[PDB]
């Protein structure tokens, strides 16, 4: 029988918990129905509706913009951590060369293992993800599994899929994850255990749940998983607080509360209002029964024969010099437009789709440098500690002193005089050579 | 240069159907689908680029999960005619 947090079970602590997280789940909707709807769709009727396309490209050009600048920030090709050596350790160790060296040889290659493991991973791919949904919704939940096969990605969790809760400090209390799988297609262990209750259906989805808690008698967090209210054998686990393998991420940060926020929460009204514009230009379109024209070179080939009574009677001229005024002959057009052209200032401004020091820093480094420390500290920070640990428990990289060995995160900018010399001239150079005439 | 010894790697890997990450020459094959340098594998071996660009972009039954397509896909992301071989074939 458990105890602490545990003892009432995980479905008792998720459906408790659910309470609490409509009032996020709505706004994640809110922002996705006028972004990328596929992103958090949570209508019910889609019999009925669909993932209805909006008449504005702006907020989905403007979310993957974002995305990717940020992906840009954070794990780009270039070395972004450091293993750091503690002074007083250092202290010791320079006393001879070798010692260093061998120290150091160490932590060049482990270093290199780790970037090897990030990309040989395609952690990249996941992390993009992760991304578009920290910028639509504000949450997001992820997990690293242990190393099993050639290849090791991770898994990402959506809001509607899990529940957390915090003390006044952020710190973590308990996670809960809701996951389902056929019966038919679960482990043979597993579909042998639910042998008593109902008859099982093969395609019958089953709701599982993963808790994960914090203990009182030891410094770890603690780990099942259950089915019927009922744990499934062998699911059982323990972890220290340093090295969880589950990582809950914000996007802003709030004391007193589970969640995060959303950027776009403060521009609904904008996007709202530019898609109610579009549709009127559209139907503004459709009604018009009478149009206009005109003929560019002087009035040098003559249109009287047009004004004559006749209809089989062609005028000398080409494409090259007739135009129509269907859209901008209407009264109220140019008005729409101009609104419409100040509300996308606006959104294009808030998605990035833009004295001696350079002001656009103020942007791309103050502004972005906030969110890019703070997953620093949510999001990278905890990766690196359990992947660490994980190559260590699997023999992959070597057990080297835990006392002057520690990890670092170098946000910042890269080097730039290679730069130039790759990407401005030499893959320039390949693209102009290769898209020559034949 | 290296036409006959070219031909006779991208035999064996439609052969074995080598598509996946991890499986020989891997890296190379993403680079003749992706990048504009591959221009004279495209102009001596047309037939067999076709047949690659087959192999790894088409996957059975966001919207690429409903088209069928691998979400590596934003290696495309700016859309444009000069982002595959297409153009060139």
């Amino acid at each position: 029988k458990r105890e602490g947090f545990a003892e009432n079970g995980a479905k008792a602590v998720y459906d408790a918990l659910k309470n609490d997280r409509n009032s996020y789940e709505t706004r994640a909707e809110n922002c996705a129905k006028y972004t990328i709807p596929s992103l958090f769709p949570k209508d019910s009727d889609n019999a009925s509706t669909d993932y209805t396309t909006p008449w504005q490209a702006v907020g989905a050009r403007g979310l993957n913009n974002l995305a990717s600048k940020l992906m840009l920030a954070l794990f780009p090709m270039q070395t972004w951590m450091k293993l750091t050596i503690s002074e007083f350790e250092a202290k010791q160790l320079v006393a001879q060369p070798a010692e260093l060296a061998k120290v150091e040889e160490g932590l060049s290659m482990v270093e290199r293992i780790l970037m090897n493991y990030i990309e040989s991973n395609s952690y990249r791919v996941t992390l993009f993800e992760t991304l578009k949904q920290l910028v639509v919704a504000g949450n997001a939940l992820l997990y690293i599994p242990e190393p099993e096969g050639a290849y090791n990605p991770m898994k990402l969790y959506r809001l509607s899929s899990y529940v957390v809760q915090r003390d006044a400090f952020g710190t973590v209390l308990q996670i809960v994850t809701l996951d389902k799988t056929a019966y038919a297609a679960l482990p043979e262990d597993v579909r042998n255990a639910m042998d008593s209750g109902q008859e099982h259906k093969g395609d019958e989805m089953i709701d599982v749940y993963t808790h994960i808690y914090l203990d009182e008698e030891s410094g770890e967090y603690l780990k099942y998983e259950e089915i019927d209210g009922v744990e499934v054998d062998g699911t059982d686990a323990s972890y220290p607080v340093d090295a969880c393998p589950y990582i809950p991420v914000r996007m802003v940060r709030i004391d007193g509360e589970s969640y995060g926020r959303s950027y776009c929460e403060e521009y609904l009204g904008d996007l709202r209002s530019l898609e109610n514009l579009q549709e009127a230009i559209v139907k503004m379109s459709m009604i018009s029964a009478k149009v206009i024209g005109l003929v560019n070179p002087a009035g040098i080939t003559q249109v009287r024969r047009l004004t004559k009574a006749q209809t089989g009677d062609f005028v000398s001229g080409r494409p090259e010099d007739i135009s129509f005024l269907q859209l901008e002959k209407a009264a109220d057009f140019s008005v729409a437009k101009a609104v419409s052209e100040q509300i996308e200032g606006r959104l294009s401004y808030a998605f990035m789709l833009n004295e001696e020091i350079r002001y656009v820093a103020s942007e791309l480094e103050d502004t972005l440098g906030g969110v890019y420390s703070i997953l620093s500290q949510e999001l990278q920070l905890p990766m690196v500690r359990v992947l660490l640990k994980q190559l260590q428990a699997t023999n992959q990289i070597p057990e080297l002193p835990k006392e002057a060995v520690e990890p670092t995160i170098s946000t910042g900018m890269e080097a730039l005089g290679r730069g130039q010399d790759l990407d401005k001239l030499e893959r320039c150079i390949a693209a102009w050579s290769a898209l020559a005439p034949m | 240069m290296i036409k006959p010894e070219m031909e006779e790697v991208l035999v064996k890997v439609l052969k074995n159907r080598w598509k996946e990450h991890g499986t020989p020459y891997f890296d190379l094959m993403t680079l003749i689908l992706t990048d504009l340098d591959s221009y004279p594998v495209w102009a001596s071996l047309p037939e067999y680029v076709l047949q690659l660009a087959d192999l790894f972009w088409y996957r059975p039954l966001d919207i690429e999960d409903e088209f069928g397509l691998f979400r590596s896909h934003h290696d495309y992301y700016p859309e444009s005619p000069y982002q595959t071989p297409i153009y060139w074939l």
